[PDB]
Parts: C-alpha cells; sequence; structure tokens
RNA sequence: GGGUAGGUGGUAAGAACCUCAGAUCCGGAGAUUUCCGAAUGGAGCAAUCCGGUAGUUGGAAACAGCUAUCAUUAAUUGAUGAAUAAAUAGUCAAUUAAAGCAAUACGUGGUGAAGUGAAACAUCUCAGUAGCCACAGGAAAAGAAAACGAAUGUGAUUCCGUGUGUAGUGGCGAGCGAAAGCGGAACAGGCCAAACUUAUCAUUAGAUAGGGGUUGUAGGGCUUGCAAUGUGGACUUGAAAACGAUAGAAGAAGCUGUUGGAAAGCAGCGCGCAAAAGGGUGAUAGCCCCGUAUUUGAAAUUGUUUUCAUACCUAGCGAGAUCCCUGAGUAGCUCGGAAAACGUUAUUUUGAGUGAAUCUGCCCAGACCAUUGGGUAAGCCUAAAUACUAAUUAGUGACCGAUAGCGAAACAGUACCGUGAGGGAAAGGUGAAAAGAACCCAGAGAUGGGAGUGAAAUAGAUUCUGAAACCAUAUGCCUACAACG
RNA sequence: UUGUGGUAGACGAGCGUUGUAUUGGAGUUGAAGUCAAAGCGUGAGCAUUGGUGGAUCCAAUACAAGUGAGAAUGCCGGCAUGAGUAACGCUUGGGAGUGAGAAUCUCCCAAACCGAUUGACUAAGGUUUCCUGGACCAGGGUCGUCCUUCCAGGGUUAGUCUGGACCUAAGCUGAGGCUGAAAAGCGUAGGCGAUGGACAACAGGUUAAUAUUCCUGUACUUACAGUUAGACUGAUGGAGUG
RNA sequence: AAAUCCAGGUACGGGUGAAGACACCCGUUAGGCGCAACGGGACGGAAAGACCCCGUGAAGCUUUACUGUAGCUUAAUAUUG
C-alpha cells in the first residue's frame, strides 16, 4: 500500500513551513510528490494568450494555485487520539476483512 | 569435379620441390577413367572410377 | 496470479474520458501478427506487378468479394511409361526433411600468401598466421594401444606445472624445439564383421530378418557339465518429494535549540540494530521516506537432484576336441610429396604402380638382422575435466569522467562525403521549486532599463564555475632630431 | 685543508600531480576552482589576505602510476596579422503606392538586350522546388516590406496519352545437365529484357494551382449476356503478310 | 576573404662574420603617421629539390644474370585387348 493517499490529513515537518496541516488532493507516485491544498502557494505571473473561444477571455491575475510538495516531508495527523501527535505507520492486516490497513506505532489508532 | 564418383577421393595439394628447394604448390590428380559398371543385369551407366576403384571391382566380379 | 487508488508512453500544459463489480502497473501462459526479406505461384528495378486451382456468396455472364492451396532439391511409396518385347531412362501424385540468419567469440576440415627477419637473398622464417570456402555444436575435436619405452615399469582421451630452452633439428646461419618420466584437474568403457545356427527369397544368395561374439597373462565358435538369478549402465516411460528461476508481503529506532532562504550540518539529551549497503529528501540523516539484514510466499511455465516401479542392455569357474573364425587392393615395397621439434626419416599419412601371411600368424622397441620383450592394424560410438561471451540477474573496480571512456552520455553509424564498396563527426549541467519575468518606459519588433518571484537575476532560457590568447574603456607616468633582439 | 665552467654521458639527493591504506583536522559563520596584490624558499615550489564561486578538501607516513609540455611543416578548439584590403561572377530612368525604415518590394510609362532564342512543348533528371497567405532567426556576395528561404493551408482525376495486363533484339537469368579443391563458371527447355513492333479521341471551355484526364459537344475500341437473321466451326500446328 | 607570420620600435656607406647583414664595429643621414604608385632587397611567398649523390630503398622494363614456373614437345607406366 502506499504512506500518503488522497485525502487523508498531513502535515509537513522540514521546510520553511512547520505545522502545515492541509489535505493531499492528488497523489504522483512516479515523481514521489503531493498536491496539498493551503501549502507551498506559489503565484505564477499570468500572461495573456487570445487563440481559442475560451482563450479569448483567459481571465488570469494574480492565481495562486498549489505547488507539490516531496511525500518525505509530509507525515500522517492523527485524529483519534485526545492528543493529537505525528508518527509512522504499520500495515497490519486484520482477519476480520483479510485488508491491509495502516496503524500508528505509538498508539493503536486505525488510520 | 576431377574425383571418383564411388569413392570421394579426390586431388592431392601438395609442394613441387626442385633443386635450390624451390617451392611450387602443386596438385595431384586421381586417374580418373571411364567404365561401365552392370547392376542386376541393367542400368550399365558409364561411371567415371579411379583405376584403384576399378581394380577392386574387378576383384570384386564387378560388384558395387 | 501479484498488487493497489490512481491512469490515458517522452519533449506536455490543456480538452475529453477511464477507474473501488478492483483500473493503470509487474509476472506466467495465449490471441492477432500488413508487405519485403531463405521468400518458396510467376516475375521484378525489395517492401511492387501479374496469376492458376478447389470451394463458397452476389451477377443474367464477363466479373467481383471471402477462404485454402500452388517453388526447388533429396529420401520413401504408388501410378504411368520412350527409342525397343520386356525393362530402365523419363513423367505425375502423396508423405517426410533440407534451405536462411547471427555471437566483430570459441571448434573441425579444405585451400592458403605477402609485408618482415636472416642487417642483401633464393633454402629457411614470417606461418600453416591473414584471407576465401564448407559443416556444426552447445561446446567441438580426440579417444580405449598392432601404445610408451627399458624396467621385478605405466596401463583410453583431454587440460595445467615441471622436465628445459634439455635431447635434438637448422644456407648447423637467423632460428625452431618435443617425446618419456614426475606432480595435479577429471575419470568409463561399451558395440559391430567373421565363424556356428534359424526362417525366407525361380534359394544358382554371393541377399534379407533373428539367436551367438567382441579378444592379447590370446579370445570366440564345436561337444559336455557345475554355479547363476543377482549387480551395474552413458538407459524409456510414469508417480511422489526436495532444492530453485520467472511478480511480491512484512520489515526497528528523535525531539529540542543555533547560524542559515532551507538542517540532515553544529550542540544538548536520547533510542534501535541479524538493518551503519545504497538512493532521495531545499547543505554533510543509523532513527524523514524508499529500501537493506532477517523471516516468508506461486495459480501458470520451466531447471536440477533424489526415491519407487517400469521397459532395454548387463554375469563366473571347469573338461574335451586339435577342428573353424578374428576386419585385403589392406599392411608392406617403388616413384613424387607431406605430419611429426626435425629442412623427410625409424613412426604416421597419400597422388601413380605393384602387392602379402593367417596364433609355430602379423606389427613394434630411430637404418637393418638375430635373441628377448611389448601390442593385436586394415570396423564403429563415447559423459567429465578444456575453449569462448552477443545476451539475462546480482555485484565489484588504488578503471574513464565530455579532447577522457565504445566511433556513438543528445534521436550515432545520424548529419555529411563518395556511382559504389567504403569513410565518418561535433554537441551534457538554470534554479530547492518555473515560482521562466504579469505590469510600466523607449522601440516596428526582437530586445534593453525598471517592477515582480527568488537566498542569489552579474543564477534569465546566451542559462554550474569562467583561464589565456584576442578586442575595447579609463586613473597615473612617458613619448613627434629619432638608429631601437 | 683541497675544491664548486661544462655538451654526450655516469652517479647521488629532492619537488610536484592523481588515487588507495592508516591516523588526525577544516568546511553554507563558506571547500575546490578562479583573479589580484608591494610575501617565503638554493631549485623544482610553498604560503597570507581580498574579490568571484557554491560543496568538498587538507596534514603526516607508506604504496601504485595513463605523473611533469615550448618546439615533432605535431592533433583539436578559439583568436589575431594580412585588412576594413582584393573581390561582390554580362541589363537603365522616372511617377504613384505600401511600409517604422525603399536605387533593390508592388503597379504604370518608357529604355536596353534575346528573337534557330533569354521564345513555346516534352524526354532524362530533380522530388514539392507548383498555388495562396504570413514572416524577415539563418541563406541571398549590398539592401529588402521581397525571395526557388521559412511557416500554415492547398494542388497532380485516363477504356483511347506515357508504360504494365501483348511481343521480341543485343544481353541477363536459367530446372535438368556439363565442367571445376570449395565458393562457383558454362549452358538446353522455359522466363525476363525497349532505345523497336501491334493497339480505340478530337475540338472548345473552366480553377490561384490539373487537364487528349474535369465539363460540353460529337465519336471510336475490346470483352460478357440475352435476342434476330445468316452461315459448319475451323488451332498450341503449316503457310502468307507483318 | 587569401596565402604568410619567433617577438619587433624594421636607414645608408666601408669593414667584419658560417666566407653576400634592418639588428655586429666604425662613421653618415633621418620630425610622428598615412595615401597613390613601381618592384631593388627582405638569399620574398607557394612546393621536407624533380637535376647530383647517399640508402646493402621501391616500382616499371630488358636480356645468352641466377633460381624457378605456365604452356609446348619426347619417353616409361595405368586405363589396355
Ligand atoms: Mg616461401
Ligand atoms: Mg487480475
Ligand atoms: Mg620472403
Ligand atoms: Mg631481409
Ligand atoms: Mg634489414
Ligand atoms: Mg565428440
Ligand atoms: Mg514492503
Ligand atoms: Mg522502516
Ligand atoms: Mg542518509
Ligand atoms: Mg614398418
Ligand atoms: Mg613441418
Ligand atoms: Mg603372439
Ligand atoms: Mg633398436
Ligand atoms: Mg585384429
Ligand atoms: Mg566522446
Ligand atoms: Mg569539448
Ligand atoms: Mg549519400
Ligand atoms: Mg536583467
Ligand atoms: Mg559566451
Ligand atoms: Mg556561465
Ligand atoms: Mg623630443
Ligand atoms: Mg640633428
Ligand atoms: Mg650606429
Ligand atoms: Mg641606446
Ligand atoms: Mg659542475
Ligand atoms: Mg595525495
Ligand atoms: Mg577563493
Ligand atoms: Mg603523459
Ligand atoms: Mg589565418
Ligand atoms: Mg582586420
Ligand atoms: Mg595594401
Ligand atoms: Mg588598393
Ligand atoms: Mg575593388
Ligand atoms: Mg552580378
Ligand atoms: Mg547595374
Ligand atoms: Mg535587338
Ligand atoms: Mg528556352
Ligand atoms: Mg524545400
Ligand atoms: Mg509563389
Ligand atoms: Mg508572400
Ligand atoms: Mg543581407
Ligand atoms: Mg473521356
Ligand atoms: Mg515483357
Ligand atoms: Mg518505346
Ligand atoms: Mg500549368
Ligand atoms: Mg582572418
Ligand atoms: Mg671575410
Ligand atoms: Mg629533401
Ligand atoms: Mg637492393
Ligand atoms: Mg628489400
Ligand atoms: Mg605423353
Amino acid at each position: 500500500m502506499q504512506r500518503i493517499k488522497k485525502g487523508d490529513k498531513v502535515v509537513v515537518i522540514t521546510g520553511k513551513n512547520k505545522g502545515g496541516s492541509g489535505i493531499v488532493l492528488k497523489i504522483m507516485p512516479a515523481r514521489q510528490q503531493a498536491i496539498v491544498e493551503g501549502l507551498n502557494k506559489v503565484t505564477r505571473h499570468k500572461k495573456k494568450d487570445q487563440t481559442t473561444k475560451r482563450a479569448a477571455k483567459q481571465s488570469t491575475g494574480k492565481v495562486q494555485q498549489e505547488a507539490p510538495i516531496f511525500l518525505s516531508k509530509l507525515a500522517l495527523f492523527d485524529q483519534k487520539a485526545k492528543q493529537q501527535t505525528i508518527g509512522k505507520i504499520k500495515y497490519v492486516m486484520d482477519p476480520k476483512t483479510n485488508k491491509k490497513t495502516r496503524v500508528f506505532k505509538k498508539s493503536n489508532n486505525t488510520l | 569435379a576431377k574425383k571418383d564418383q564411388l569413392t570421394l577421393r579426390g586431388p592431392l595439394y601438395g609442394n613441387n620441390r626442385s633443386h635450390s628447394k624451390t617451392i611450387t604448390r602443386r596438385k595431384w590428380n586421381v586417374n580418373l577413367q571411364p567404365c561401365k559398371v552392370k547392376t542386376a543385369d541393367g542400368k550399365t551407366t558409364r561411371i567415371l572410377v579411379s583405376t584403384r576403384t576399378l581394380r577392386t571391382l574387378k576383384k570384386h566380379n564387378r560388384l558395387s
């Protein structure tokens, strides 16, 4: 399975942004990146191009989007625990459904 | 080729040594001669064999 | 089958979809596989043209779709059949194999030079090398003594060390150079012909298919007895098990502060280890991530080994007879060559000619003869150690790091040169992240100057660092009566 | 105390580069590289500081070398000198327009050369160079708003034309077959092979680019089937013509 | 653009010198730098002299040079009575 999936809450443990909590919107496995909303906001200088029906307007000024972040800098956020902390996860397989599930190793919380 | 038809024995390549031991490549050819071999009273083919094989056939009462 | 939550190959954003009834992706097994090309229906200037035959569907037929088949050679079988009665030659049909390519590498065989050295050159060397051709194989070749050789000797072949640069061989010059013995790697010995016998061929068999036999301290056959039902193979089919190969699963351990754009660096306090190999993460991380040590797992295909059964092959010691068999244009010999270290010679081989004997036999022990001794030619097959790497997996380097390393780090045998064979380059690095510079000014525009992003824009796509030669600008000094390495 | 010129040459002692092995040390508070400066050594050589640079490097003792560049009419790359020099490879003037910019682009009027040709149709070859619009990185021996250059789109219509589905010449290939150490060479029957033979379409119009091909008009030729009438049909071979 | 180019700030007379000097010795002359000319010199440039000699160099050709050989011719022997 994968450490980070599309949807789970995640934070950053290194870089300029420390303790930045967000939701992963999309995961690129090949480049080992991850787009997390609200973090790594870059502002491309949007030019103007008019060669299509939609390009006839293409209103783009100082649009702030999302920059991808290396998957190593991401860490899963705990929610079930009363005192939330950042830890590592296991890949135990519960015989109830025989499906692999991530479980933290500093607690007993699933996913 | 200049070779027997019963056997496959062909030419023999060697050296032509003379006085002063000068080397020149030469070829010994087999004594190919025409002969007719009867086989069950028929097919008297005019095969081309060497004299050695001809002598063998003669001593074998023309058997091949 | 594995495995998930993403995917629609790269220069590549966007549009439109697919995907939790399990996608994309990885592995095993299959399906489809245009035309040229061994090309093989015929041709031909390769990737084109022109068909025949037998079916089947439309048409009223020509015709047009949709299928299968149609080359040559060799072997076997059957039919037909000339000169010429029979019979062959030939013709036709059916079945089975062969064609070709490559691994710039190893093997065998045929053919086979020259540059060069000898300080010239012809014998000789180079060299049985290069090249040309034929045939393979996973290795090939060789192979079970008519042997070595001088002894109370060894007992197939192959490869390594030594014997030794020794005995020898050489216009005795340049040079060439073993075979014994000894120490090692591996080790395996089998099977036909003839006798004798069985059955069948107008049985003129001198032929076909069986039993019997495979040799040297001679063997086998002929007749007559004892002991045998085993051990072992280079061996066929099956069944079972084990060890693997082709995807994978799990896989421990860290926070704080400081410089900094960014920590993983530094410092403090800790922790894990059968994991301190490595890669990435904004600098230099055992504890951030992927992994590694370790424990594991295969539906399907495939490799090795073992066990059981089952085919095939595989068996000792006597007696008497005194009879038969033991590989012929063969071994020798003569005339020309060659192989062996030998420049031809005892041994091996052959183009021409001639030509033996049959265990009281034949060959050998460097001319040759006698004594002694060794061995059984003229028939075949043979695993292992040995030679090599185009390719698949893992890994290593006191090997290279864009003039180096393969000619080729990039789309290189490309661009390009030549009618053709053939010859044959150069060229890598923005930044952690394109956040690749919106906007303003001059300009026709590229572009430049600001602004903005960024730690850095003198990192700006001309994109790591940026040397010298070379070209320009400038502070200071000197230079227009002056013969200048 | 005696000495210390020196080529060929002999001998001895050292420096420097890259990497490896053992020790220690420095480095985003800035390593290598790289530039400058008024330093230290007997020599190869070695430091200090500052600028640029952005991640490795240094000292000691040993070890191994693709280990030291000024010359080879040396190889490769760059840049000078000659020198803004020779040369720019046969064809004039003006008006109007476009354009930011015009001797060179567009149009018009002349002018000058070709006129058995610089005119027109095609074979061979070339392979999109053809037409339209746009552009002025590069190429054009100047310039360029323009080009046979570049970009985007488009363009080649056959029963009668040129060649196959027809035929042969020189010649090539060639089952069998002959010859030859091998590869192969020769060659019969067959099969290819035009630069030749046989074979039915002419006139006009149309698009920016095609036209005996598309359109209009009028024709012709060869096959197959049905039908009417007449006739016995007559080749893979013989003969004539070709 | 081009061949060329050791670095140049590149006079003349007599002498000297590897024997014919822009550069040496002794004298004479000459302000710095161009442009257009013409060729005296720079033993000017282009071509590792083709002439000559040397090399125990190469190649072509010739002959009663040497050693061989294709081909031609003669004899023995086998096919061969
Ligand atoms: Mg010779
Ligand atoms: Mg599946
Ligand atoms: Mg020679
Ligand atoms: Mg010599
Ligand atoms: Mg010599
Ligand atoms: Mg073998
Ligand atoms: Mg895992
Ligand atoms: Mg882990
Ligand atoms: Mg690390
Ligand atoms: Mg003998
Ligand atoms: Mg020899
Ligand atoms: Mg005996
Ligand atoms: Mg003797
Ligand atoms: Mg024998
Ligand atoms: Mg290279
Ligand atoms: Mg380079
Ligand atoms: Mg070409
Ligand atoms: Mg700028
Ligand atoms: Mg530059
Ligand atoms: Mg640079
Ligand atoms: Mg003055
Ligand atoms: Mg004066
Ligand atoms: Mg003077
Ligand atoms: Mg002076
Ligand atoms: Mg001295
Ligand atoms: Mg070192
Ligand atoms: Mg520095
Ligand atoms: Mg060197
Ligand atoms: Mg030059
Ligand atoms: Mg100049
Ligand atoms: Mg001049
Ligand atoms: Mg002039
Ligand atoms: Mg001029
Ligand atoms: Mg002109
Ligand atoms: Mg003019
Ligand atoms: Mg005129
Ligand atoms: Mg013309
Ligand atoms: Mg073109
Ligand atoms: Mg045009
Ligand atoms: Mg235009
Ligand atoms: Mg121009
Ligand atoms: Mg028509
Ligand atoms: Mg034809
Ligand atoms: Mg013609
Ligand atoms: Mg036209
Ligand atoms: Mg120049
Ligand atoms: Mg003198
Ligand atoms: Mg000379
Ligand atoms: Mg000579
Ligand atoms: Mg010579
Ligand atoms: Mg004669």
